């Protein structure tokens, strides 16, 4: 992903 | 969070035969978190030249590692695997059994 | 067959002692073929199977780039998660992810995966329909809202639907001689007296690939659930697997017991017995  | 105690199996890659080179395996699995210390023991002494797989994990997210080294079984030598983990109070040692 | 390409990642914070440790691995079916370990001086994504070594310099450059970008984000995520759960600055935490595609016997995307865990517990996973997310708790619900806002599900599905399968087919071709060869188990039964009137029969399955196998004992054709021990399938270290199952039996009654082994490498289910 691109950031939790 | 969740911490899990490693399962430990010690075994050879191929059916053991005295005088026939082989690989001695210690498979630690189902543990969490990932830091773990695993030693292969020959007559109680730590073996050098022990390698291990790259850290991986199973479907429940618990880790597993294979530690292994070359060995040539004979009638006199005893082998074991010794494991330290945060979940373990002191090291846990499992003796190699040729029938398992 | 129904093959899979899957990547797994572990990020472990080391607070007060520098950067986290990132260890990433990739698999086709049950065969590992790449790794990335942040603990080298100049870490690179590296081959771990002979049939990927032929990929050119550009492949390794891009997969190293990918790994480092992933590590950058995992670093940030470990930070974010510590805040979400209002945890102390001290103490190590673990973030894990897994993602990949299954190729269907019909040559199309059969299933997709994208899952994450924090300190060993499910955190957020892509639904099987590949359209939406499943959040374990209120912290993961915040991640879910951000990933909906960036339409991540659709973007990741496009990876699963296209390049994931493309690369999987290429791997399967380049390693067809090992990847597409079902190594059957070599099987036998050993006999170990336990007393003057009982003995252990141990049924072995050795050297098989892929890992999926069933091994059970029967007495007079009935499934045996008492007096038994089975070990979980375990790696031999050469790319194949092992498993055994043992049953304690009355001496003189060994021939009532049969071991049953099923594996992709065996055309029929195998029925075996101890053979003195
Ligand atoms: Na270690
Ligand atoms: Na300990
Ligand atoms: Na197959
Ligand atoms: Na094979
Ligand atoms: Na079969």
């Amino acid at each position: 992903g691109g950031g939790i | 969070a969740i911490q899990r105690t490693p399962k430990i199996q010690v075994y050879s890659r191929h059916p053991p035969e005295n005088g026939k080179p082989n690989f001695l395996n210690c498979y630690v699995s189902g543990f969490h978190p990932s830091d773990i210390e695993v030693d292969l023991l020959k007559n109680g002494e730590k073996m050098g030249k022990v390698e291990h797989s790259d850290l991986s994990f199973s479907k429940d997210w618990s880790f597993y590692l294979l530690y292994y080294t070359e060995f040539t079984p004979n009638e006199k030598d005893e082998y074991a695997c010794r494991v330290n983990h945060v979940t373990l109070s002191g090291p846990r040692t499992v003796k190699w059994d040729r029938d398992m | 067959g129904s093959h899979s390409l899957r990547y797994f990642g572990t990020a472990v914070s080391r607070p007060g002692r520098g950067e986290p440790r990132f260890i990433y691995v990739g698999y086709v079916d049950d065969t590992q073929f790449v790794r990335f370990d942040s603990d080298a001086a100049s870490p690179r994504t590296e081959p771990r199977a002979p049939w990927v070594e032929q990929e050119g310099p550009e492949y390794w450059e891009e997969e190293t780039r990918r790994a480092k970008a992933r590590a950058q984000t995992d670093r940030a995520d470990l930070r974010t998660l510590r805040g979400y759960y209002n945890q102390s600055e001290a103490g190590s935490h673990t973030l894990q992810w897994m993602a990949g595609c299954d190729l269907g016997p019909n040559g199309r995307l059969l299933r997709g995966y994208h899952q994450s865990a924090y300190d060993g517990k499910d955190y957020i996973a892509l639904n099987e329909d590949l359209r939406s997310w499943i959040a374990a708790d209120m912290a993961a619900q915040n991640t879910q809202r951000k990933w909906e806002a960036t339409r991540y599900a659709e973007r990741f599905r496009a990876y699963l639907e296209g390049p994931c399968l493309e690369w999987l087919r290429r791997y399967l071709e380049n390693g067809k001689e090992t990847l597409q060869h079902a190594d059957p188990p070599k099987t036998h039964v050993t006999h170990h007296p336990v007393s003057d009137h009982e003995a252990t029969l141990r049924c072995w399955a050795l050297g098989f690939y892929p890992a999926e196998i069933t091994l059970t004992w029967q007495r007079d054709g009935e499934e045996q659930t008492q007096d038994i021990e089975f070990v979980e399938t375990r790696p031999a270290g050469d790319g194949t697997f092992q498993k055994w199952g043992a049953v304690v039996v009355p001496s003189g009654e060994e021939q009532r017991y049969t071991c049953h082994v099923q594996h992709e490498g065996l055309p029929e289910p195998l029925t075996l017995r101890w053979e003195p």
